[PDB]
């Protein structure tokens, strides 16, 4: 999956 | 005054079902929500801790109208390496950018080495801010000119290479 989430702001 | 648009992503009526090379596990297709529940449709992949990454996401074919030169705007946000938690010495600050010009709007496999480069797009000076109700998403924003085109259109496509992108608008315009 990714590491990572963009949502407003990063999600890890 | 000038602008016609050739594609925004931001307008595109339902999804935007772009081509993912490859088609799982690598860009994704993710939807922010806007303060009236519009999707915002954005195309995100972050495999920072697995080497050797080669993710391609091209758009469909998009139509140069008249146009020689034509101009792309992309607002971005990036993860730096120094900011997520892991070891990862192939983690990477910054994608690439190609076209491929091309008369088949319908063109199905179009291969890696047909891509033509324009730029490696890293997250720099210029921003911008994207109201959307609950937040502000602050946001790259670079502008690159393609050209010349003669061909009766072209394809975007963005390569990642080991990097945490959002790509969160993709508009492309020339000047009439």
């Amino acid at each position: 999956a990714p590491y990572c989430v963009y949502r407003x702001s990063w999600s890890c | 005054g000038n602008e016609v648009t050739l594609l925004d992503s931001r307008s595109v009526q339902g999804e935007l079902g772009w081509i993912a090379s490859p088609l799982e596990g690598g860009w994704e297709e993710v939807s922010i929500m806007d303060e009236k529940n519009t999707p915002i449709r954005t195309y995100q992949v972050c495999n920072v801790m697995e080497p050797s990454q080669n993710n391609w996401l091209r758009t469909d074919w998009i139509t140069r109208e008249g146009a020689q030169r034509v101009y792309i705007e992309i607002k971005f946000t990036l993860r730096d390496c120094n900011s997520l938690p892991g070891v990862m010495g192939t983690c990477k600050e910054t994608f690439n950018l190609y076209y491929y010009e091309s008369d088949n709007d319908k063109e199905r496999f179009i291969r890696e080495n047909q891509f033509v480069k324009i730029d490696t797009i890293a997250a720099d000076e210029s921003f911008t801010q994207v109201d959307i109700g609950d937040r502000i998403m602050k946001l790259n924003t670079e502008i690159r000119d393609v050209g010349p085109l003669s061909k009766k259109g072209f394809y975007l496509a963005f390569q990642d290479v080991g990097a945490c992108i959002a790509l969160v608008s993709v508009r492309v315009f020339y000047k009439k």
